[PDB]
RNA sequence: GGAAUACUGCCAGCUGGGACUGAGGACUGCGACGUAAGUCAAGGAUGCUGGCAUAAUGGUUAUAUGCCGCCCGUCUUGAAA
RNA sequence: AAGCUCGUAUCAGUUUUAUGAAAAUGAAGAGCUUUUAGUGGGCCAUUUUUGGUAAGC
RNA sequence: GCCCUGAGGAUGGCGCUCAAGCGUGUUACCUAUACUCUACCGUCAGGGUUGAUAUGAUGCCCUGACGAGUAGGCAGG
């Protein structure tokens, strides 16, 4: 079921941005909601904030 | 290698304001982050919008009509260095925009010290016909039936020691 | 790829020369630097000269034998070149130096013997074209060389002979070239031919 | 036995490594000639014959052109040469692993040797220079480049 | 060869064709050396025992020619 | 029958070092004909030998040969690095060494 | 009018070359193949081969050499000094 | 360091929000008596300054 | 934009000029006690253990992290 989901949720995403591509009208992207961040400093010197 | 690419930018539309200026304008970045960040600069500088209330619309990629055939590119640069800003216009003959930004890029932080940093692309164009062209260096390869020699070429070596005494004629 | 490499010093440049010499010292390989008065150096010969006087004008006082030694053969400038390039002071960088050797000219039983050069290292190769350069014998008799008569005399007895010894090779290549053309368009040689050979 | 250990020793854990057979390179073909590189018949061009089930190569020189007899030479000690004999007209499903134990030439070796070099000496004549080329020996000389030269 | 300038794919290969390049680049030594290298590139352990065999045949040909 | 050769000569470099520390546990090798880290993959595993001449006879011969593997490739220029069993003498900086072709591949 | 290629990202796609590690110690569990019996790469390596008692190999001293290492303790001054 | 009550809602060198008091992230190692060694040297450096003229100071 | 003037020693030396100098962009490679995987010593925390253990329950084991440091404190030798 979930593998299914990704793939509709795929298909009708690259499909909305075809038919606004062909409409004339702007495509309005959803907004991002998940985001990994990894330190790149080390542990010395960083500032107490 | 850089990019061309166009973004679009409606400042988060409001009441009383639908769908606003919608200003658009063309991009040279090597990644879409770049071109984003570029267009906020841009939109920042030349006109009042800020990407506190800003809002990309969409951001797309542009390719050249005929990356196989030899154009005159015309750029209006505008650039700035340790004195003032100035306007700068220069010609290039290339194949296509892209390696013309490319190359004006090169010569800029070659020349003048200016980098990426510190530079904008007005407005790139074509030049359709001859005489046109005013830039001697650029009038240089219109010269009809134009044919050179390349002396002294520098042959590679894949070996330090090598029994021939190898001459340079091409 | 050889016991020794006899490298002929004409139209080189000093700095890449002797860098390769170095690199190739320090990896096991014996090398014998050849016609040394005939090395060049870029730049005006005014720059050269200058250059030279500079690091021979700081003679210590209290013992200037013990201190600075200055070198007027070509020989002797090449070798201090590419001494600075070495690991000097230590068992590894002298048992390197002592697989180099320098002459001025091509004395025997070298002058009978194949030589190479470095096309990495050729004046004609490097340097921009039109460019001025200083050559390596010229600086020697400027700064206090005194054999740079004797050493173009008995060069040019070098390619004497030499020349005529060159004249025989051909003559001999001459008959060798046509007993393979007589030999040729036989199965054996189709075959060869065939064959890559 | 019915000796109880005398001493107390961990049993071993039940291990799970199946014995799969070797999987040969394709290179690795009967009648292929082969080519020794360590060993007292190193640099000898030797011929293919059979994969033996202690995963070496059962090689023949055969003996009587180059006196290598039947040998076993590991696989990843051998380069495998383009160059293929025939081998259907000789019978090498006689040799096997307890063949080559050894418990002043055996004769049976001898025999088997004999009629291995017959067998095969048919095949070998059945192309020109292919017992020269047997004969000689391998070796490198100056500007070779084994990962450059085919094989 | 001749060739307009600022030729398209079609043209340029028309124009290839028809000065026929291809058959005086095979003539040239040039060429001939490269498709020698890649020839002797392309041995086999055979094949150059058999060079060297036909090899020593044309050297004792050849000096038994000479001196003659 | 002129040449016996079955290995591909090659001259040790140095040690794997840094500009003021080394470990002798890793050399450098350098083997003739190889000049791009591609054309090294190949002689990658195979075994290395020195060989050298010693002053006392102990096993009925006067050369004693030290064994080791290739690891992985080293620069672009070729070189390739290598571990044996026991790390060189350091004087052999510039010598030359034997690669075999074993264990081989092709 | 029509496909192909370049680029991006995916493959619970396939398959070679090289290096180190073999840790646990009779089964208890998660899993796969198989109608079943049984098998398996599934909570850590097994089988075979070659060297050996005037052994294999290992240990100490200096020299042979790739690199590094300021002379020790207390006390001044925020430190070295 | 020992004791008691305990794991929480005891909190934050964080962020938003609110008023001009409600959420996000993380930690449940948090709360209250007793005493028990040592600790009151300062340097470098941004901003204020204490104000200014060759400069410092 | 670069160059010259414009006021016992060292880009470290060797040295270099389509640089081995300068500016920019892309790949190729070296390493620290830095980071990923694994072998081992110890500390902490948790857990298993007896109609008795196929080794002194002060025993025998499983799990995760950690390990700089002057005076001082605690613990084991």
């Amino acid at each position: 079921a979930y593998q299914k989901e990704y793939e509709t949720a795929e298909r009708n995403i690259i499909q909305a941005k075809r038919d606004a591509k062909a409409a004339g009208s702007y495509y309005v992207e959803a907004q991002h909601k998940l985001v990994f961040v990894v330190r790149i400093k080390g542990i010395n010197k960083i500032p107490p904030k | 290698h850089f990019k061309e690419y166009q973004v679009i930018g409606r400042r988060l539309p409001t009441e009383s304001v639908p769908e606003p200026k919608l200003f658009r304008m063309r991009i040279f970045a090597s990644n879409e982050v770049i071109a984003k960040s570029r267009y906020w600069y841009f939109l920042q500088k030349l006109h009042k919008v800020k990407k506190a209330s800003g809002e990309i619309v969409s951001i797309n990629q542009i390719n050249e009509a005929h990356p196989t055939k030899v154009k005159n590119f015309g750029v209006w640069v505008r650039y700035d260095s340790r004195s003032g800003t100035h306007n700068m216009y220069k010609e290039i003959r290339d194949v296509s925009r892209v390696a013309a930004v490319e190359t004006l890029y090169q010569d800029m932080a070659a020349r003048h010290r200016a980098r990426f940093r510190s530079i904008h692309i007005l407005k790139v164009a074509e030049i359709e016909k001859t005489a046109d062209v005013k830039r001697q260096y650029v009038k240089q390869f219109l010269t009809k039936d134009l044919k050179f020699p390349l002396p002294h070429r520098v042959q590679k070596s894949t070996k330090t020691f090598s029994y021939k005494r190898p001459s340079t004629f091409y | 790829v050889e016991p020794v490499v006899v490298i002929d010093g004409k139209g080189h440049l000093v700095g890449r020369l002797a860098s390769v010499v170095a690199k190739q010292l320090l990896n096991g390989q014996k090398i014998v630097v050849v016609r040394a008065e005939e090395l060049n150096i870029s730049g005006e010969f005014f720059r050269n000269k200058l250059k030279y006087h500079d690091f021979l004008r700081k003679a210590t006082a209290f013992n200037k034998t013990r201190g600075p030694f200055h070198f007027r053969a070509p020989s002797r400038i090449f070798y201090k070149a590419l001494r600075g390039m070495v690991s000097h002071k230590t068992a590894r960088g002298k048992a390197a130096l002592e697989r180099l050797k320098v002459f001025e000219g091509i004395p025997p039983p070298y002058d009978k013997k194949k030589r190479v050069v470095v096309p990495q290292a050729l004046r004609v190769l490097r340097l921009k074209p039109g460019r001025k350069y200083t050559t390596l014998g010229k600086l020697s008799t400027s700064v206090g060389w005194k054999y740079e008569d004797v050493v173009a005399k008995l060069e040019a007895k070098r390619k004497v002979s030499s020349a005529e010894y060159y004249a025989k090779k051909r003559a001999f290549t001459k008959k060798v070239a046509s007993a393979n053309a007589t030999a040729a368009e036989s199965d054996v040689a189709k075959q060869l031919a065939a064959l890559g050979y | 036995p019915k000796w109880y250990p005398s001493e107390d020793v961990a049993a071993l854990k039940k291990t799970r490594k199946a014995a799969r057979p070797q999987k040969l390179r394709a290179s690795l073909v009967p009648g292929t000639v082969l080519i020794l590189l360590a060993g007292r018949f190193r640099g000898k061009r030797v011929v293919y014959l059979k994969h033996l089930e202690d995963n070496t190569l059962l090689i023949s020189g055969p003996f009587k052109v180059n006196g290598v007899p039947l040998r076993r030479v590991n696989a990843r000690y051998v380069i495998a040469t383009s160059t293929k004999v025939s081998v259907e007209g000789v019978n090498v499903e006689k040799f096997n692993v307890e063949y080559f134990a050894k418990e002043e030439i055996k004769a049976e070796r001898v025999e088997d040797q004999k009629v291995v070099d017959k067998a095969l000496i048919a095949e070998i004549k059945k192309t020109p220079l292919l017992k020269q080329y047997l004969s000689a020996s391998f070796s490198l000389k100056n500007g070779d480049k084994p990962h450059m030269l085919k094989f | 060869f001749a060739l307009p300038r600022g030729a398209r794919t079609a043209t340029v290969s028309k124009k290839w064709a028809a000065a026929a390049v291809c058959e005086k680049w095979a003539a040239s030594s040039w060429a001939k050396k490269i498709a020698q290298r890649e020839r002797r590139a392309a041995l086999t352990d055979f094949e150059r025992f058999q060079v060297m065999v036909l090899r020593k045949q044309k050297r004792y040909t050849v000096k038994k020619a000479l001196a003659k | 029958a002129e040449s016996h050769r079955l290995y591909v000569k090659g001259k040790h470099l140095s040690y794997q070092r840094s500009k003021r520390v080394n470990n002798p546990n890793v050399s450098l090798i350098k083997i003739e004909g190889v000049a791009t880290p591609q054309d090294a993959q190949f002689y990658l595993g195979k075994r290395i030998a020195y060989v050298y001449r010693a002053s006392k006879e102990v096993r009925g011969s006067k050369i004693r040969v030290m064994w080791g593997k290739v690891t992985r490739t080293h620069g672009n220029s070729g070189v390739v690095r290598a571990t044996f069993r026991n790390n060189l003498p350091a004087k052999t900086f510039g010598a030359s060494v034997r690669i075999f072709l074993y264990p081989s591949n092709i």
